[PDB]
């Protein structure tokens, strides 16, 4: 009958990188999504299946909350059936997605004069991720036929790449914090609703 | 190391529309604050994000500018608006610097310069101080250059100036010369030379 | 996936025009609106529900909720005559489904008088053993063209081609008519006349088989 | 500035193949997906094909699967579409559409190229001047198919020029007329020439108007 | 009402230690970055140090690295500044301030505007003993002033600490009097002057005494300014 922490997933001080997106499991809840929808601060609030009005009056076994920070123009790639950097190599959603995607600008918190390089993203990979797959390996990427043994140089690049966050960037270039909710149903008494 | 630059002084009269220019280091973008300070008192946030009026602040204050050229404008100057104004880059805590002094405009008036030799009693203590007044002059910037035997003095002078007088809208200056009675016995060419705008030529008393 | 749009929408100038794009559970997808002015490539006015691309005036707004999307144009001007399409990307089968178009006709637009000019066949065409009459129409903005041909008063209907009037960037429409005939007929009748009837008003041009030395 | 160019379209009879090329310039072609879109003459837009940012995912329409092949080459920023076994209903204008992020929408469009399929043959157009404050022009007669490009003063004049839409005659052939309005003061002094360009017949004809 | 109440300021010898305190109220303290700003006499504001809401990232001005530590007790809504190895030039008024925006995690990351400010404590680093001033005249000789403008005065020299209060005839001579701001001599003692511009004719024949008053040392001198 207690309120589980939507504050520790939305108002957390520091967010994880996109290639290492944070996942939290939410169970045994009474949940009021009305304040979430009426916050009037999210630049993007969209989801698929359940109507954005009927989340509270429907019961789920448990929820998964993923959080990360990406570029603004890349927020479009967080959707089922997408392609690109994030949708292929970093964070991929299944076609039959159910949860809701929320995204808001965080320029005042994640951007500094000179360049904020703490956030990384994967750039080179042999294949595409399966849905909900996380890869944090930092093995060297071999593009050519030369079997380089962990040396960065000719035809061998470090897969992870940093991005510079400036206060002078365009609105589509500025950092955006993204939270994705996924409700799942199994042979469970559906403890999460209210 | 400071990140912003605005002029040392701007002169204005009640009612006036006043603008203060500010040039920032590149790469600040939006993150520019304006702060007001009355002397001795804590500074007050007037404008943030270069153009947002802070809560509780009078609407006559407004901020504009893009890139590296910003400007604070005060549409209808009130008497309580005379203060020092700072433009401040809102990241990595740059130093404030001299800011912009917002003072009252007034016709240029030259200082009534006076010269005062050391006291009898102080020369009994073994030290001597020479005082050169500068009374009621409008353009605050001034030069006062002591001359011992027609040679220029350095590092032995201390100045202090009053805030703009409420009544006559002028400034005053005092300059003190420090001398021991041991070094005070090679003397009797002791002059104060004021280089001031109100004077066509420098004056010595 | 199937999308539904009204075939045509007409609004008065200065008002707000509303275009609806239907669909089953369209609120679980992103709807993109494209405008296509005649004789031009489509450009996007709004994409991803309500986002506006750079350079698009703030008069365009969009909404998506339930089973219908909505495109709203505030203060409809005259330079908004175009076809509007709604696109939805169906990710279940990995395809994109378009709408069906919705013409936006702005009311007002006072009636104009068509300008007609006829060109006699040139010499080299005459030496080619053929003759053509090139009765040509100009600006007007009702949709109506009726062309009649006469030879010395007698009506003539033989090999007359008329194109459907087309919209112009200037709104005013344009049309053309062609009359093909052998030079024997052209050197036989004393005159030829092409007339256009336009909501009662008849504008005619006459050309006679006369040429200088 | 983003600028997309299309090429490779013309006249071909059903059964054979055709290759369409799209050239991009002004953005990061290495990180953007591409689409081939189709518009029938006087009809709504129809999506044909789409390729992702690294040739990983490729999607085709239900009515063109198994006959079309989309490909991309990032070395020279090129997009290729191979069309085989073209039926009759493939005559339309083809657009090379760009998407900046993701591959759902079409952020930037090209000018498009017309592709016509029929059991006919091309024929060179016939150009005839028209003897004229005043208006003078030149007529293009009996060509096939679209398009025909008309220029005046080799691409200099831009005032008073009007080109009218073509007319489809009873024999299936095409004709149009282009005119220019000029002051009558320089009627007998200034020289005026109109140039035609019919790419399918590879014919360029220059004519001069003088009564 | 947001409030920030400062305490702990005072007088300390070179090398000493002082702890400043900034009690906070009217907001969720633990969510805001906070900073210490100071103003030495005759200089401009400078950021001493700062700290994010959690306490996990802090900034120091170069002149005080290794010598000052900033900290907070979020339980008690209090910010601190432990000051060690103080130097003369650390003498200033210290303000504490609150960040407008909430939620910073790194002190160099984000935008930092300060909406609320405390009143400030004075910190004095000196090894001067409490001492009363000496008063000297400012030469009211009749040379060069045979007209209606004449300048005289007193001279409050060699006192510590501040302040010094000057009156002329117990507040009866208000117009024309300018008490200068003091200055810190190299001896570590303060000095200023109190000049009065009087019509030289009579305006009260030699009816002028300067009422110097130095509360710290209990010194009161009524000096008459005669040629
Ligand atoms: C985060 O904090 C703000 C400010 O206290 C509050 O308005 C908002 O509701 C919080 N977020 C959630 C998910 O409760």
């Amino acid at each position: 009958t207690n309120l589980c922490p939507f504050g520790e997933v939305f108002n957390a001080t520091r967010f994880a990188s996109v290639y290492a997106w944070n996942r939290k499991r939410i169970s045994n809840c009474v949940a009021d999504y009305s304040v979430l929808y009426n916050s009037a601060s999210f630049s993007t609030f969209k989801c698929y299946g359940v109507s954005p009005t009927k989340l509270n009056d429907l019961c789920f076994t448990n929820v998964y909350a993923d959080s990360f920070v990406i570029r603004g123009d890349e927020v479009r790639q967080i959707a089922p059936g997408q392609t690109g950097k994030i949708a292929d190599y970093n964070y991929k959603l299944p076609d039959d997605f159910t949860g809701c995607v929320i995204a808001w600008n965080s320029n005042n918190l994640d951007s500094k004069v000179g360049g904020n390089y703490n956030y990384l993203y994967r750039l080179f990979r042999k294949s595409n991720l399966k849905p909900f797959e996380r890869d944090i390996s930092t093995e060297i990427y071999q593009a050519g036929s030369t079997p380089c043994n962990g040396v960065e140089g000719f035809n061998c690049y470090f897969p992870l790449q940093s991005y510079g966050f400036q206060p002078t960037n365009g609105v589509g270039y500025q950092p955006y914090r993204v939270v994705v909710l996924s409700f799942e149903l199994l042979h469970a008494p559906a403890t999460v609703c209210g | 190391a400071q990140m912003t630059q605005s002029p040392s002084s701007v002169s204005a009269s009640v009612g006036d529309r006043v603008t203060i220019p500010c040039r920032a280091s590149q790469g600040i973008g939006n993150w520019l604050a304006w702060y007001q300070q009355k002397p001795g008192k804590a500074p007050k946030l007037l404008i943030y994000a270069a153009s947002s009026l802070q809560s509780g602040v009078p609407s006559r204050f407004s901020g504009s500018g893009s890139g590296t050229d910003f400007t604070l404008t005060i549409s209808s100057l009130q008497p309580e608006d005379f203060a020092t104004y700072y433009c401040q880059q809102a990241n990595s805590f740059p130093p404030f610097g001299q800011g912009t002094r917002l003072e009252i405009k007034r016709t240029v008036a030259a200082p009534s310069v006076f010269i005062f030799p050391p006291s009898d009693e102080q020369l009994k203590s073994g030290t001597a101080s020479v005082v050169c007044l500068l009374n009621n002059f409008y353009p605050r910037e001034a030069k006062v250059q002591w001359k011992v035997d027609n040679a220029l003095q350095s590092g032995n002078s201390q100045e202090s100036v009053t805030e703009q007088d409420s009544k006559d809208s002028t400034y005053s200056l005092s300059s003190t010369l420090t001398l021991s009675k041991a070094d005070y016995e090679k003397h009797k060419v002791y002059a104060c030379e004021v280089t001031h705008q109100g004077l066509s030529s420098p004056v010595t008393k | 996936y199937v999308l539904t749009q009204p075939p045509s929408v007409s609004v008065a100038p200065g008002k707000t025009a509303r275009i609806t794009c239907g669909g089953n559970n369209i609120g679980s997808k992103s709807v993109h609106w494209y405008q296509q002015k005649p004789g031009q490539a489509p450009v996007p006015v709004i994409y991803y529900d309500s986002d506006r691309p750079s350079g698009i005036p703030e008069r365009f707004s969009g909404s998506n909720s339930g089973n219908t999307a909505t495109l709203t144009i505030s203060r409809v001007e005259v330079g908004d005559e175009a076809d509007y399409y709604c696109q939805v990307w169906d990710s279940s089968s990995d395809r994109a489904v378009f709408g069906g178009g919705t013409t936006l006709t702005v009311l007002g637009q006072p009636k104009a008088a068509p300008s007609v000019t006829l060109f006699p066949p040139s010499s080299e065409e005459l030496q080619a053993n053929k003759a053509t009459l090139v009765c040509l129409i100009s600006d007007f903005y009702p949709g109506a063209v009726t062309v009649a041909w006469k030879a010395d008063s007698s009506p003539v209907k033989a090999g007359v081609e008329t194109t459907t009037p087309s919209k112009q960037s200037n709104n005013k429409y344009a049309a053309s008519s062609y009359l093909s005939l052998t030079p024997e007929q052209w050197k036989s009748h004393r005159s030829y006349s092409c007339q256009v009837t336009h909501e009662g008003s008849t504008v005619e041009k006459t050309v006679a088989p006369t040429e200088c030395s | 500035e983003v600028q997309l160019v299309e090429s490779g379209g013309g006249l071909v009879q059903p059964g054979r193949s055709l290759r369409l090329s799209c050239a991009a310039s002004g953005f990061t072609f290495d990180e953007s997906a591409m689409h081939w879109v189709r518009q029938a003459p006087g009809e709504g837009l129809e999506w044909v094909s789409g390729i992702s940012w690294n040739s990983g995912r490729i999607a085709y329409a239900d009515s063109v699967r198994g006959r079309f092949t989309i490909s991309r080459d990032n070395a020279k920023n090129s997009l290729y579409l191979q069309m085989n076994s073209l039926r009759a209903e493939d005559t339309a204008l083809y657009f090379c559409a760009l998407t900046t992020s993701g591959w759902f929408s079409f952020d930037y469009w090209g000018q498009g190229t017309l592709v016509t399929v029929s059991s006919a043959s091309t024929k060179g157009p016939s150009v005839f001047p028209l003897a004229p404050t005043a208006a003078l022009g030149c007529l293009v007669k009996d060509y096939f198919p679209e398009p025909v490009t008309v220029s005046w003063n080799s691409g200099a004049l831009t005032s008073g020029v009007h080109t009218f839409p073509a007319v489809l005659q009873s024999s299936g052939l095409y004709s149009l007329s282009s005119v220019v309005t000029v002051p009558s003061s320089s009627l007998g002094t200034q020289t005026y020439i109109c140039n035609v360009n019919h790419k399918p017949s590879n014919t360029k004809v220059d004519k001069r108007v003088e009564p």
